[PDB]
């Protein structure tokens, strides 16, 4: 039924009759035919409404019903983006600019539409509120692929944060759709990383992570001195020292990749587990965090960590050892887990095995029967041991 | 002339000075001196 | 030639009697109140000498913080505050304020009992100074008067321990009094954000659970065989930190031999920490729900009257001060079954209360100011550490003794308004280096920086519209010599304007051409060209290029 | 600029307001009427609700049931939310959670919509809405009842209904309670602060929570631009109560002020209702009877535990027992223990002696207060009968207040007390009507009375008021008393729910900063306000907006002194006439023009560079730099 709605709109108030009677036919279905029509109506309402936040409604709705299974869309797209471009509010643009979204996520078959709103986004990509801007780079994002990519990391200066983070992750977005990135974008990312906004420097290093998997072999020098060193390597470094940031979240997320990581240098490893460039004793500071969550990340990285590195497994086993003693009964289980599966393939000496053994009073019988499986594991040097 | 007349403005507001900073040598004055 | 203007009368190159006046623009704060541990000869107090003499000290001094309960960092408060008669606001966290009372009254009678007497303070002072405070919380912006704002963030030293940041203007200093980011058992580290601010007083005095398992496997083997251990602590922090780990260390290992401490001091400790558990660890925080870990189940009394035998036992003292009944090692003991570990088994733990080096380059790096203060630590370890500081960290630092004027250059920035009108103009014409040419009404200290046509009201944007006269000897049409003009300019000027105006004429940039009417002599033609400021490099060699004229 | 209205409710108000190149959702309010039109939750079944009659509309029956000629519907009950659909909430950035009451309905918005901005809530109102969230689903999920109720709430069907649902409003958006996984997910993006904390938003946008004063953790928000000051009161207290006190100086200069959560019916002073409620529990007791009072676990519960063990001290009622029966009970007394700091001035001056601030503790070691997790823990063994019971919820809808009713209701010689004015109380005693056990209804309501908002708005003096309508029309039970009402010199424009204010307060300034290095490369030159002008370059960054080094024309000058000033360096034949357009003064050495007109000066020359250059300098010789 449409012809309702043709009868009452019209010979509605404009203030806020219309937009409560707006937001009550959003809560039915429509099928599609009547999507068609109601499309159809809804264009002819917004040319001849002027006020903003009427038209937001229209076209949050118009949004709705292009998310309805059956019909296609790219007709009414077409008169759709044809008013976008004289649309002035920025509210109603950003909005505009998220139906348009949900219909190439609708129909990413049909390339025409594709470049279409590639060509809309970029050409409203100046404008000065951020939540456009926000809106065309999730447009880029979502949709592009084989001149996208220097337009996005164009746009990793902005100087709000959220078009900072929608930038990046429009491009992790991007490397997720399947396109091989580029090694430039290296730099901008390790800009970002240094002194940002907390959600930045959180997408920025999923950024760094992305492009170090994608390039690992490549080179790339010391911006002071002149040693040349393997990209991957730098990127685990730029990593770690994000263990010591103040955003505990930003932590969990660089231990995360700290783990995925796998072709590092064992050099490199053993600096960076060592105590006693900026590099230099991460885990360690990982493990001696105060949230639990930053700390059975960091051994659950250890864990991934050594499993890829036999010959690191070595060093990290007396710090697992400490981590049976630690508060939070999760992360000793997960130390004790992380040691079962790395313990399979080396040795323990006396002092690491009794220490092992000496936790067994413990009262929790979970640890306890984990720390038996840790024992269906292990390897002993001497007969004393058993 | 608007940083002259500014930190003029801002200088003057001052209100005292202090025994240690009047008599201070080499940015750095004595303390416990009665003995 | 602004300044910020700091001296430290203690604790500049020494440990103790941390005081450190700092004045920041035109107001003078005092940073902390300790007192000399060693020196009894009155050198236990500041010498206020250097701002007052015969004097009150309000008229200069306009607030005072302390850092934490520290003797050496606040226990010069009472003597200070009434016996030389300082009556303004006096700044410190909520456990500090609970925490100093009770420990500067025992220090009191230590020295009353050392009989001091002679330039000491009374209780009453403790409870008349004690009503002039003003407790700040964590993360609390404390604006004063009008303009000068204090910011207490988080320290980790003790209960209560907090960072100073105090501001004024634009300008900021941030005072880390005592703190260390290698957490405890209780506490978490300390954390402060990205303030950049333009001067930064630190503190400078210098496995963990490696030691803590050592610890606790040295108690765990003497009460399995019967050693009678024993922990003579000073620090209340220390203390209450050994507490909860030998708590958590019997209830994961499900025994009940007692543990004993202070029925006096102890005490009132353990109920002030129990009351201010929000300061504490997040895992205290989060398991608090659950259950109270400060209502430990081994609450024992002192001893069982000092008779309860040499065996499996508990207990908890101090070094040669006021803490615990040590009964254990000499009056019980006496043989093997003896454990006592003072920073029969001799042993000495090494706790971290205090910050290291790494921790201190860690909270320097995060904060990212422009300078750097170094205070409370030895000479050459402050060597140490400046010399690491300007190696690694490339950022100026002074360390400074005892009346020591340390003093910066400061740089304020003056606010100033904008017309959002021009703004959004700017921001939307720039978008797709140029520069931005504007026009500020200084005000009686109030400006504002706003286009030239907003000045109109307020009169004052009386026009001031400038023409330059060029000379051309050609008659043509009007249009076709505009059309010729504005071809011949975008084939010399590269790319400034390529378009049809719409009344057949010339701009380039923001300048006007005119085809005026001639003067009044017949042989004479002249092409007038206006403009502005902006674009007058660009006009005169416009009619430069016009001098030559168009084919005649 | 731009403020919507999502909850029309006045105590439990969302609203989300549109701020420079910000969007900030102040509070999150979840309407919990909505669930007296159901029937409630029984923790046991009871053959009277099991056995209530179906209610005949034409023919269905099974989905609504009757009672006392009072139409419920037999389902699980479902709580209203803020109309999310009328913004897209993926666009707003934080969510400002005044106090515990507003912290509900968060789950909602965090999880079912995309939302992915922080939230900025202090730490008691954190853990008390944390307590009040998990009570409140354990209440829901212990004896889940299926949802059925669907057809009821369609539009003509919903017409034919009686009063007490004919006046439900979107009904269709009603949604059960969220789960525990929902709760503790949506607690997990909340960032902790303190009361007087300058939050900065991405730098165009700074808030800072105020003590409230209303409950501890309470608290109001003023979100400022430098030139631009929003203040927003929530519900506060100007009385003497136990949290921090209210915080007015924090409030002034306000551009405008959303202001919410007065006082359900504002006729009552709250402290004549405490007595009245002590001394009807008192004759009560000593009749022999059992007092049930249907509280929220943390919300006015401790004061009243003050006064009512003040009262029994003094009047020897100390052999009845006080039983505080609910899942949390044990957590919010130890939470309101511990947060002594966030109380008032006595009570962190009592902790500063060894003494706890609340005094239920001292209830427990006197052994008056027994508090339970449940009936069945061991509350059902300890418990004897003429005896004061704390619990469940005041909705009667579910808890095991529901319980205690369906068990005391039949007596006459116990008495259920109301304090809770949020509900309406003739609703909630409606599904257990026929029955003979005493109600009494004296809430003890503690928000700001229009009195005392009245004195606050005349203090602080804001520009414009923003406030719900219900606040702007009085109320329907009064609907003459005109001292009910918020007046001032603005009329305090109102709001309903999906409504949209367009705002005045859009005023065009924005702070920037210069350092010296280019304040030192400018001149001015004051006429008597300061005459300057400075062409630099704008960088921006953060929505910070900064001045580097790399004019404008503007003067009045009259023909006279022109003429004369000329004469004095040394110049020959300059004319003063007056033609059409203007007084114009004629400069003939090498054919120089220049005519003043008001508002605008204009001068010809010719391109003569060293006569432009001595013009131009002798003329800003003369007219000050500008
Ligand atoms: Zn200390
Ligand atoms: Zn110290």
């Amino acid at each position: 039924k449409s012809a309702a709605l043709h009868i009452d709109l019209c010979k509605a108030t404009s203030p806020a009759d219309a937009l409560q009677y707006l937001l009550q036919f959003a809560r039915k279905p429509v099928e599609a035919e009547s999507v068609e029509g109601v499309v159809r109506i809804l264009l002819e309402h917004y040319y001849k409404e002027n006020d903003p936040s009427v038209r937001l409604k229209i076209a949050s709705l118009l949004g709705l019903l292009s998310k309805t299974a059956g019909f296609s869309p790219d007709c009414i797209m077409d008169d759709a983006i044809n008013i976008l471009q004289n649309e002035k509010s920025h509210q109603v643009l950003a909005q505009l600019l998220d139906t348009l979204l949900a219909i190439g996520t609708k129909l990413p078959e049909n390339q025409a539409i594709q470049m279409r709103l590639v060509d809309v986004a970029c050409k409203h990509l100046t404008d000065t509120s951020h939540g456009v801007r926000n809106k065309c780079l999730q447009l880029l994002g979502n949709l592009g692929s084989l001149d996208v990519q220097k337009i996005i990391g164009d746009y990793f200066s902005d100087q709000d944060p959220r078009v900072r983070t929608a930038a990046i992750k429009a491009m992790l977005q991007l490397h997720e759709r399947g396109l091989k990135l580029h090694q430039t974008i290296y730099n901008q990312a390790c800009k970002l990383l240094s002194d940002d906004y907390e959600q930045v420097r959180s997408a920025a290093v999923q950024l760094i992570w992305v492009v170090s998997q994608l390039y690992p072999e490549s080179i790339v020098p010391i911006p002071s001195s002149n040693e040349e060193i393997r990209l991957v390597d730098d990127a685990f470094g730029k990593i770690c020292h994000m263990v010591s940031d103040g955003s505990w979240v930003v932590r969990v997320q660089a231990a995360k990749l700290l783990g995925s990581m796998e072709q590092v240098s064992s050099h490199f490893l053993e600096q960076t587990l060592d105590k006693k460039s900026g590099a230099c004793g991460a885990f360690v500071h990982g493990l001696e965090d105060e949230m639990y969550e930053v700390r059975i990340a960091a051994v659950e990285a250890l864990c991934m960590l050594a499993q890829s590195s036999p010959s690191f497994a070595e060093k990290c086993l007396d710090f697992l050892v400490d981590m049976f003693n630690d508060e939070i009964e999760e992360v000793r289980l997960q130390s004790i887990h992380t040691m079962r599966k790395i313990s399979n393939n080396i040795t323990l000496r006396e002092d690491q095995l009794d220490t092992v053994l000496a936790v067994l009073e413990d009262s929790s019988r979970d640890i306890r029967e984990a720390l038996h499986e840790l024992l269906c594991c292990t390897n002993v040097s001497t007969k004393e041991g058993i | 002339s608007l940083w002259s007349n500014r930190i003029n403005t801002a200088n003057s507001r001052k209100h005292q000075e202090f025994a240690g900073r009047l008599n201070s040598v080499n940015n750095r004055a004595e303390l416990y001196q009665h003995l | 030639m602004p300044e910020i203007r700091v001296t430290p009368l203690g604790a500049g190159q020494d440990v103790g009697r941390s005081c450190i006046l700092v004045s920041i623009a035109g107001k003078n704060v005092m940073l902390d109140c300790g007192m000399h541990m060693g020196f009894n000869d009155d050198r236990r107090f500041p010498d206020f000498s250097y701002i007052t003499q015969n004097g009150r000290l309000t008229d200069f001094l306009d607030c005072v913080i302390i850092s934490h309960f520290h003797l050496d960092h606040c226990g010069a408060l009472p003597y200070f505050s009434e016996m030389v008669g300082y009556d303004g606001p006096i700044y410190m966290t909520h456990p500090t304020q609970a925490i100093c009372p009770i420990l500067l009254e025992d220090y009191r009678k230590i020295a009353v009992d050392k009989k001091g007497e002679a330039n000491f303070f009374t209780s009453q002072m403790i409870k008349d100074c004690m009503k002039k405070v003003v407790a700040v919380h964590l993360h609390q912006t404390v604006q004063v008067d009008d303009e000068l704002e204090i910011k207490a963030y988080y320290a980790g030293h003790v209960l209560g321990a907090a960072m100073f940041q105090i501001k004024v203007g634009s300008e900021s200093v941030v005072y880390t009094g005592d703190y260390n980011m290698t957490p405890d058992r209780h506490l978490g580290a300390a954390w402060i954000d990205k303030c950049r601010p333009n001067l930064l007083i630190t503190q400078s005095t210098y496995s963990k659970r490696c030691r803590e398992r050592d610890f606790l496997k040295k108690v765990h083997e003497t009460v399995e065989r019967g050693g009678k251990v024993l922990i003579p602590v000073f620090a209340l922090g220390r203390a209450q930190e050994l507490c909860i780990l030998l708590e958590t260390f019997w209830e994961r290992m499900n025994l009940k031999v007692p543990i004993y401490f202070s029925t006096g001091l102890t005490e009132k400790a353990n109920h002030y920490y129990k009351l201010f558990i929000p300061w504490t660890n997040q895992k205290i925080r989060k398991t608090f729900v659950q259950r109270n870990m400060f209502e430990f189940k081994h609450i024992k009394a002192f001893d069982r009257a000092f008779a309860d035998n040499p065996g499996p036992m508990v207990v908890f003292a101090t070094p040669g001060h006021a803490g615990q009944s040590l009964q254990i090692f000499r009056k019980w003991a006496g043989n093997e079954k003896n454990m006592v570990i003072m920073p029969m088994q001799v042993e000495y733990m090494s706790f971290s209360a205090h910050a290291d080096a790494k921790g201190i380059m860690q909270l320097v790096g995060q904060a990212e100011p422009e300078s750097v203060l170094l205070v409370h630590g030895e000479a050459k370890k402050m060597e140490f550490l400046k010399q690491k500081i300007e190696q690694e960290l490339r950022v100026n630092c002074y360390m400074p003794a005892n009346g020591e004027t340390v003093t910066l250059p400061t740089s304020p920035s003056i606010p100033v308004g904008i017309s959002l009108g021009l703004l959004k103009r700017e921001m939307a014409q720039g978008l797709l280096p140029r520069l931005l040419h504007g026009t500020l009404i200084m005000k009686d200290s109030n400006f504002r920086l706003v286009s030239s046509e907003q000045a109109l009201k307020e009169l004052a944007e009386h026009q001031l519209r400038f023409t330059c006269r060029v000379h051309l000897h050609d008659t043509r049409k009007e249009q076709e010599t505009a059309l010729r003009v504005y071809s011949h300019l975008k084939s010399v000027l590269k790319d400034h304007c390529v378009q049809h105006l719409p009344d057949g004429s010339v701009t380039v940039e923001s300048v006007l051409l005119q085809a005026a009417a001639p003067s009044e002599d017949p042989g004479t033609k002249v092409l007038l060209v206006s403009w502005t400021y902006q674009d007058e490099e660009l006009g005169s060699f416009l009619t430069s290029l016009l001098k030559k004229g168009l084919p005649q | 600029m731009k403020l919507y209205c999502l909850s029309g409710h006045p105590t439990l108000p969302c609203n989300v307001l549109k701020f420079k190149s910000t969007t900030i959702m102040l509070d999150c309010g979840l309407d919990m009427t909505s669930t007296l039109n159901f029937l409630p939750l029984p923790l046991v079944q009871s053959p009277r609700l099991s056995n209530l009659p179906g209610w005949s509309l034409k023919d269905l029956d099974k989905e609504l049931k009757e009672c006392s000629g009072h139409v419920f519907v037999d389902s699980v009950p479902e709580f209203c939310l803020p109309e999310t659909e009328l913004i897209d909430l993926s666009t707003v950035d934080v969510i400002l959670i005044s106090n515990y009451h507003c912290m509900m309905a968060l789950p909602y918005i965090t999880e079912h919509t995309g939302f992915t901005g922080t939230v900025y809530a202090t730490e008691p109102t954190v853990q008390i809405g944390r307590l009040l969230m998990e009570e409140l689903v354990n209440f829901i999920e212990r004896v889940p009842k299926a949802q059925s109720a669907s057809l009821w709430k369609n539009k003509d069907i919903q017409r034919l209904l009686p009063s007490p649902l004919k006046d439900a409003v979107e009904v269709s958006t009603w949604r059960r309670c969220y789960t525990m996984q929902e709760v503790n997910s949506a607690l997990s993006k909340i960032q902790l602060v303190g009361y007087s904390q300058k939050i900065e938003l991405f730098g165009a946008v700074q808030v800072t929570p105020l003590s409230s004063g209303y409950a501890l953790g309470s608290s109001n928000w003023i979100i400022q631009s430098h030139y631009e000051k929003v203040s927003y009161v929530s519900g506060s207290s100007l009385l003497t109560t136990h949290p921090q006190p209210m915080d007015q100086a924090s409030l002034k200069n306000s551009d405008v002020l959303v202001l919410t959560g007065l006082t359900q019916i504002p006729t009552a002073n709250p402290d004549g209702m405490v007595g009245e409620f002590c001394s009807n529990l008192a004759l009560t007791v000593r009749n022999g009877g059992n007092v049930l009072v249907p509280c929220y676990p943390s919300g006015v519960i401790y004061d009243l535990l003050e006064c009512l063990y003040q009262y029994i001290d003094s009047a020897g009622l100390s052999s009845v027992p006080l039983y505080f029966i609910s899942p949390v009970a044990n957590s919010s007394l130890e939470f309101s223990q511990i947060f002594a700091e966030w109380l008032c001035h006595n009570k962190q001056s009592k902790v500063y002696l060894p003494e706890p601030p609340f005094p239920h503790a001292e209830l427990i070691q006197t052994n008056k207060l027994k508090h339970y997790p449940s009936i069945h823990g061991d509350f059902s063994n300890d418990f004897r009968q003429p005896c004061v019971v704390f619990t469940g919820h005041p909705s009667l809808r579910f808890g095991d207040v529901v319980h205690f009713m369906e068990l005391w209701g039949k007596s006459s010689l116990n008495t259920v007390i109301f304090t809770e004015p949020d509900f309406s109380y003739l609703e909630a005693l409606a599904p257990y009507q026929p029955l003979a056990m005493k109600c009494i209804y004296c809430p003890i309501d503690t928000r700001l009375n229009f009195i005392q908002v009245s004195k606050l708005l005349k203090e602080v003096q804001p520009l414009h008021v923003v406030c719900p309508e219900q606040y702007t029309q009085p109320p329907p039970a009064q609907s003459h008393r005109m001292d009910l009402m918020i007046d001032c010199q603005p009329p305090a424009m109102s709001y309903r729910r999906a409504e949209v204010l367009a705002l005045p307060f859009k005023r065009r300034y924005e702070k920037i900063e210069i350092m010296p290095e280019l304040a030192d490369s400018l001149v001015p030159m004051e006429i008597k306000i300061s005459l300057a002008t400075v062409s630099a370059v704008l960088h921006t960054k953060d929505n910070k907006h900064l001045l580097q080094p790399p004019p404008l024309l503007s003067g009045s000058i009259p023909v006279e002194q022109f003429v004369q000033t000329l004469e004095k360096h040394g110049f020959s034949d300059i004319k003063v006439e007056d033609t059409a357009k203007g007084h114009i003064v004629l400069l003939q050495e090498a054919e120089t023009l220049i005519q003043i007109e008001e508002d605008s000066t204009h001068i010809i020359c010719d391109n003569d560079e060293m006569l432009r250059v001595r013009l131009r300098d002798l003329v800003l010789k003369f007219l000050q730099k500008f």
